[PDB]
């Protein structure tokens, strides 16, 4: 289950230093669910060579 | 007696009736190249025959 989408990296606000501070902000490209099944389109190497 | 013009007095406003040939010339900037070497037996298509 490895897929290939264009994301970006979060980029939060720091109005506040402390309070940021005390919640670990963290970002992770691991996934909770794979995506929806009608979004995804599948290759394989007979695809790609045509 | 042949029946073929191979020798005949002309006048010398007829010398250049004998232009009537088409002729299709390849210009400077293209190449020939002759491929039949490249008939091997290990090669595959990106896309293959029916």
């Amino acid at each position: 289950q490895v897929y290939m989408h264009r994301d970006m990296l979060p980029e939060p606000r720091l109005d506040d230093i402390e309070r940021f501070r005390q919640e670990g902000f963290y970002y992770t490209n691991m996934l909770e669910a794979p995506p929806e099944i009608d979004r995804v389109v599948q290759y394989t190497y007979e695809i790609a060579r045509l | 007696f042949i029946n073929k013009r191979i020798v005949e007095r002309v006048r010398v406003g007829q010398i250049l009736a004998v232009l009537n040939r088409r002729f299709v010339a390849y210009k400077g900037k293209m190449r020939i190249m002759d491929i039949t070497q490249s008939l091997k037996m290990g090669t595959k298509l990106a896309a293959p025959t029916v």
